[PDB]
RNA sequence: CAGUAACGGCGAGUGAACAGGGAAGAGCCCAGCGCCGAAUCCCCGCCCCGCGGCGGGGCGCGGGAAAUGUGGCGUACGGAA
RNA sequence: CCGGCGCGCCGGGCCCGGGUCUUCCCGGAGUCGGGUUGCUUGGGAAUGCAGCCCAAAGCGGGUGGUAAACUCCAUCUAAGG
RNA sequence: AAGGAGUCUAACACGUGCGCGAGUCGGGGGCUACGAAAGCCGCCGUGGCGCAAUGAAGGUGAAGGCCGGCGGCGCGCCGCC
RNA sequence: CUCUAGUCUGGCACGGUGAAGAGAC
């Protein structure tokens, strides 16, 4: 078959050699590392937890994960951002089962 | 009130537009001061070129321009890296660099390492020291011919490859355009919607098996 | 020159070439296009049909670059290369068929309205319309695609 | 911001360039130009090149 | 570092430890006056990041603003005109608070410059800002090269003129699509290139 | 670009930006994170010089600032050992 | 008369780099963002700004000009100068 | 007696004069007393307008006829070289 | 007709420390 580069369709565009280049260190940001990360759980021990997510935990805790989404939403903004606490939320929730089931 | 047949027009002129009027009646005494700002540049560093430095082979975006070619505001670090020059040194012998722009194609990146190769050829190094010359610099015959290059430093030139007329062969004969360009339409409009129903085909007829 | 408008003969003339009974008053109809619908509303029909209402879809971001397709009509395709590329292949033997490139003389596609010459072509281009491809290949010829 | 100046076309400049100068070469407009020419040897009046010295 | 430590300390606002400090901070700097020095920055890894070196010529203030939107000065009702500017109560200030406690610290100390400034606690009717100040004519900072643009006549009243970060939040200013308004050197500057008539000689 | 996309009792009217061609063209520094004996800065007394944009080196078991963090390396183009 | 452009000398500083591996480290919070209110913009299910309330995360966050969910991509690195 | 009232800029339409002509135009930029003029640039024609329209849009985008051979329909038609 | 000062009323925040009790799912 003869085939053309072409403008359109499922392949358009000129046709170069992608080079493979070291990615950009302005993208490495937002990564933890494993100081951050004992900074900012040292700081979690410290603290505690806010009085919102506290509510939040409580209604994890009688398994009403539907309520406790659409709470943390109202309460934090985003959708991504209420699974995204929830998530964290729901495994501190069973890591405070593992400590102290034995 | 309207005339007979005419356009309708809507004037910009209602604010006052008095207050703010820009007259040019000092362009041709402006276009003398940059003329003469430009030449006491291009004396205050004389045997340096009047344009500045160096400027990179660069394509346009925005499909209007993808076909010409320009210059750019500075060589990258990747062909610097390729090239062998240093980042803190290119701009020490007239090397235009811009750490933001990024290399997505070979093509371009080993014509700007070209690039940088011919003008690396091409330039004239005076020794640090008047008295002393040094290692990486230019003999003494190539000092007193040395001059002062007027207009951009290797001006950018877009260049078309000529092709020789053809015989045309059978499968080119056969190559419908218009149709390849209609089918390729519908096949980037339709192909999420024919993925999600082969989905669904293979969805409802593993039921059957279970 | 002022010497040459209408306002030189008009001295003595007392309404200056305004009317006695209807004088030239500041604004006897409203201001610029006042009264489209009420009382300019025969001029604005008889004149400019469609003016008032809501045609279409919006799009909020339009940028003119990317709808950018120049076309050129096949009467115009050999006047972007030189005579002497026509002129050599109606004297040449073998049969080669010598190449336009639409896209380099500033064209994206090409449309086929006026005739083509009896002699063999390769249009290289980015579009094709289905008269420009069969007048193409009626004459005997290849329609190349480019991106 | 009254239109002071006015732009006129390359080709009709250099039209009325070259009528000028063709307009020169004849004897009877540039004796009702009134130049005191009756003496002149030739009306393309061509020295040599040492009267730039 | 123990800044790293301070700075994620004072994210979690709602915890025991920080809702103690901040209510008896906040209890503490109500008692004072409206404008007073502090002896030294509050939040020091905050203050270190906005610019604040300890040494000598830096100056702290600790300032309170009153919160709330902007009542027009109007007598009774009586805003006269179309109903479009009828508005007095629900109106906005086009500045943040800070940006008003910034100059108000600035008016009054106006020997020194304002650099940045900082929140350090509020209730339903105060906000508490802190602002750095640096003396220009005093040599740690005359002599430093870092830190000897401030001393310079052009950064007089950066906190008057909208130069500060506070400040500069609220004159639209950014690259972006978002920000067009703004093209040129700000929203006026903007204006008078697009409602500027060029009227060229041969037009 | 463009009186365009768009806003508008979608009425009167208002109304940018990108790409492109030029004028000019120059890039950089902290905090943090770390390592160096605070390795850093200011002022007063004396000696000599400069001295009309108050600076330079030498002394002072002189005084302060600063570990609640000054200076050197180092900043997103990565950097350090 | 003033200043620039230079040379020699004295008193000082500065005691310096590049490349390939290996081991480490890396970020600005009542801020982003969400709701609502008012002004503003060409910005239209909200362009920008501000008040109040809520209030973050770190394969994170913002943008991708129609609100929302899922899934890929592309592109920068805000809240310091 | 003196002064005293259809002006200037922008936009559009139509007519008329000039130049070039499917092209045309440097207005912005650059080169080189009157002269702040004039001249020049062409890989400075970017760009504007014209050379293509139509549809809300995805999009599409400006004569055909005869003959021979082949295939199908039941002498004509369709498709095919 | 369309708004608006002021005023009445509800919610959130400033805004905590305990005791009882009545509650809905
Ligand atoms: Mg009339
Ligand atoms: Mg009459
Ligand atoms: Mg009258
Ligand atoms: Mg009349
Ligand atoms: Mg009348
Ligand atoms: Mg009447
Ligand atoms: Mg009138
Ligand atoms: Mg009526
Ligand atoms: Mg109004
Ligand atoms: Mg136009
Ligand atoms: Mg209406
Ligand atoms: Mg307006
Ligand atoms: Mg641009
Ligand atoms: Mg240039
Ligand atoms: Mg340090
Ligand atoms: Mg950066
Ligand atoms: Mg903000
Ligand atoms: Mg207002
Ligand atoms: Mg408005
Ligand atoms: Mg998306
Ligand atoms: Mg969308
Ligand atoms: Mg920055
Ligand atoms: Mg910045
Ligand atoms: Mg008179
Ligand atoms: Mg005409």
């Amino acid at each position: 078959a003869l085939r053309y580069p072409m403008a359109v369709g499922l392949n358009k565009g000129h046709k170069v050699t992608k080079n493979v280049s070291k990615p950009r260190h302005s993208r490495r940001r937002g990564r933890l590392t494993k100081h951050t990360k004992f900074v900012r759980d040292m700081i979690r021990e410290v603290c505690g937890f806010a009085p919102y997510e506290r509510r939040a935990m409580e209604l994890l805790k009688v398994s009403k994960d539907k309520r406790a989404l659409k709470f943390i939403k109202k309460r934090v903004g985003t959708h991504i951002r209420a699974k995204r606490k929830r998530e964290e939320l729901s495994s501190v929730l069973a890591a405070m089962r593992k400590a102290a089931a034995k | 009130a309207p005339s007979r047949n005419g356009m309708i027009l809507k004037p910009h002129f209602h604010k006052d537009w008095q207050r703010r009027v820009a007259t040019w009646f000092n362009q041709p005494a402006r276009k003398i001061r940059r003329r003469k700002a430009r030449q006491a540049r291009a004396r205050r560093i004389a045997p340096r070129p009047a344009a500045g430095p160096i400027r990179p082979i660069v394509r346009c975006p925005t499909v209007r321009y993808h076909t010409k070619v320009r210059a750019g505001r500075g060589f990258s670090l990747e062909e610097l890296r390729v090239a062998g020059i240093h980042k803190k040194v290119a701009r020490t012998i007239g090397i235009s660099v811009d750490p933001r722009r990024r290399n997505k194609s070979t093509e371009s990146l080993q014509a700007n390492v070209q690039r940088l190769k011919e003008y690396r050829s091409k330039l004239v190094l005076f020794p640090r020291k008047p008295s002393a010359p040094k290692k990486g610099d230019s003999s003494a015959e190539e000092l007193k011919l040395a001059t002062q290059l007027t207009g951009p430093v290797m001006p950018i030139r877009n260049v078309f490859k000529k092709e020789k007329a053809r015989v045309i062969t059978e499968e080119e004969k056969n190559f419908k355009a218009f149709a390849s360009l209609r089918m390729a339409r519908a096949n980037a409009r339709l192909f999420g919607i024919r993925a999600k129903r082969a989905k669904e085909a293979a969805e409802q007829d593993v039921e059957k098996k279970k | 020159p002022s010497r040459l408008r209408k306002t030189r003969k008009l001295r003595g003339h007392v309404s200056h070439g305004h009317g006695r009974i209807g004088k030239h008053r500041k604004h006897p109809g409203g201001r610029g296009n006042a009264g489209g619908m009420h009382h300019h509303r025969i001029n604005f029909d008889k004149y400019h049909p469609g003016y008032f209402g809501k045609v279409g879809m919006r799009h909020y971001h339009l940028k003119r670059n990317q709808s950018f397709c120049p076309t050129v009509n096949l009467d115009k395709l050999w006047t972007l290369v030189s005579e002497q590329t026509r002129v050599n292949a109606a004297k040449n033997k073998t049969g080669a068929a010598p190449i336009i490139d639409v896209v380099r003389s500033g064209y994206y596609k090409v449309l086929g309205k006026g005739k083509l010459p009896k002699q063999p072509v390769i249009v290289k281009a980015k579009f094709f319309s289905r008269r420009a491809e069969e007048k193409i290949k009626g004459v005997g010829g290849a329609c190349v695609l480019v991106a | 911001w009254r239109r002071w100046h006015r732009r006129v076309n390359t080709t009709q400049k250099r039209y009325a360039i070259c009528s000028a100068l063709a307009a020169s070469a004849l004897p009877a407009l540039v004796m009702s130009k009134g130049h005191r020419i009756e003496e002149v040897p030739e009306l393309p009046l061509v020295v040599e090149d040492k009267v730039e010295g | 570092g123990a800044y790293k430590y301070i700075q994620e300390l004072w994210r979690k606002k709602q915890s025991d430890v920080m809702r103690f400090l901040l209510r008896v901070r906040c209890w503490q700097y109500r008692q004072l006056s409206a404008l007073h020095r502090a002896p030294r920055p509050t939040r020091p890894d905050k203050a270190r990041r906005l610019g604040y070196k300890a040494k000598q010529g830096y100056v702290i203030y600790r300032i309170r603003v009153r919160r709330g939107g902007r009542k027009r000065p109007v007598p009774k009702g009586a805003t006269y005109g179309k109903p479009v500017h009828h508005g007095v109560n629900q109106l906005k200030f086009a500045r943040s608070l800070q940006s008003v406690a910034e100059e108000r610290a600035g008016r009054h100390c106006g020997a020194l410059r304002v650099l940045n400034s900082y929140w350090v606690g509020e209730d339903s009717t105060y906000k508490f800002f802190e602002v750095i100040l640096i003396d220009p004519f005093h040599k740690a900072i005359r002599r430093n090269p870092d830190t000897q643009w401030i001393t310079k006549p052009v950064h007089k009243h950066r906190e008057m003129r909208g130069l500060t970060s506070a400040g500069r939040k609220s004159r639209g200013l950014g690259k972006g699509h978002k920000f067009h308004h703004t093209i040129g050197g700000s929203r006026r500057a903007a204006w008078r290139r697009r409602n500027t008539l060029q009227l060229h000689r041969y037009r």
